[PDB]
């Protein structure tokens, strides 16, 4: 039995058009640990894409954090792409500006 | 106040891709401060707390012999509940541990624990008393036997009351300073158009240590608990947190809503509204 | 202190 991860995507800061930030790709909830997790780019994978070290809660399930550079602009669109076998197809979550 | 030493620990198998992977991660007052990772080149204990770096060699050498040993003990495991569960060589598996002490301000263990998962289910935990054992299934039996046998709850509990107990208070000595950091949310309300005439009220509380915290609504002195949507806590990634609460209002009232923001940094809950640019 | 861990 296996659980299906969760999936927040979102700035560091408050993102100001023009002005370098972090965005965060936040993964929870998951079980067997082995995941996949891109980060893209108006469609393209990320090259530089870090990867906090994996941990697990109380309830089992594995979290992890993934973030990069970037400097959003009014048009840009960012999403978090993760691949686990609790799900048939990989799962694309959109940034929302304003969540 | 309460304190805190646990230690979680994993071990996944990977067939065809090489030895299984053994974790293990400690943590005071729920904060990392070890970790030792079989797939380093040359594996080892290491600090995740800058107070840490006090040990001195002796301890890295007998923590980290500890690791080398229950990796390998581990991979046994492994293979002993493949046998246990009737299960093929070719699939990965996972067992993970849970293990440490709670100790009130009095010095006094308030809670002791020893929890065990094999494929992210319970698999066998340490009562409460710290002397018997619930197995969660058939197969937890088998290795309950062999403890109760071993007298292995003695052992455990020994380093619960004793070992664990006395090696928090040494970490607490070096790093309480630093653990005793906290940062208090700050907090703004932004404003978002939705169909017709509402709109989206959303209280963020930003920069915050520990993660625990509340947000509500409220219009006049009643909190709105439905309607009201929220995100999971989760980390800017420099060691604060991040939440919002999310009300829809009618166009035009947004000023007959507060959000209340609560926090153990908090002397008083924070008061906020809706203030459009200056 | 790791607990040294006993086996299943």
């Amino acid at each position: 039995i296996q659980k299906t991860p969760q999936i927040q995507v979102y700035s560091r800061h408050p993102p100001e058009n023009g002005k370098p930030n972090i965005l965060n790709c936040y993964v929870t909830q998951f079980h067997p640990p082995h995941i996949e997790i891109q980060m893209l780019k108006n469609g393209k994978k990320i090259p530089k894409v870090e990867m906090s070290d994996m941990s697990f809660s109380k309830d089992w399930s594995f979290y992890i954090l993934a973030h990069t550079e970037f400097t959003p602009t009014e048009t840009d669109t960012y999403a978090c792409r993760v691949k686990h076998d609790s799900m048939a197809e990989p799962k694309t979550v959109y940034w929302d500006r304003d969540m | 106040g309460p304190h805190s030493l646990r230690y979680f620990v994993t071990a996944v198998s990977r067939p065809g891709l090489g030895e299984p992977r053994f974790i293990s991660v400690g943590y005071v007052d729920n904060t990392e401060f070890v970790r030792f990772d079989s797939d380093a080149e040359n594996p080892r204990y290491e600090p995740r707390a800058r107070w840490m770096e006090q040990e001195g060699p002796e301890y890295w050498e007998r923590e980290t012999q500890k690791a080398k040993g229950n990796e390998q003990s581990f991979r046994v495991d492994l293979r002993t509940l493949l046998g246990y569960y009737n299960q093929s060589k070719g699939g990965s598996h996972t067992i993970q541990v849970i293990s440490g002490c709670e100790v009130g301000s009095d010095g006094r263990l308030l809670r002791g624990y020893q929890q065990y998962a094999y494929d992210g289910c319970d698999y066998i935990a340490l009562n409460e008393d710290l002397k018997t054992w619930t197995a969660a299934d058939m197969a937890a039996l088998i290795t309950k036997h062999k403890w109760e046998q071993a007298g292995e709850a003695e052992r455990l509990r020994a380093y619960l009351e004793g070992t664990c107990v006395e090696w928090l208070r040494r970490y607490l000595k070096n790093g309480n300073a630093t653990l005793l950091r906290t940062d208090s949310p700050k907090a703004h309300v932004t404003h978002h158009s939705r169909p017709e005439d509402k709109v989206t009220l959303r209280c963020w509380a930003l920069g915050f240590y520990p993660a625990d915290i509340t947000l509500t609504w409220q219009l006049n002195g009643e909190e709105l608990i439905q309607d009201m949507e929220l995100v999971e806590t989760r980390p800017a990634g420099d060691g604060t947190f991040q939440k919002w609460a999310s009300v829809v209002v009618p166009l035009g009232k947004e000023q007959y809503y507060t959000c209340h923001v609560y926090h153990q940094g908090l002397p008083e809950p924070l008061t906020l509204r809706w203030e459009p640019p200056p | 202190s790791q607990y040294y861990y006993n086996s299943l």
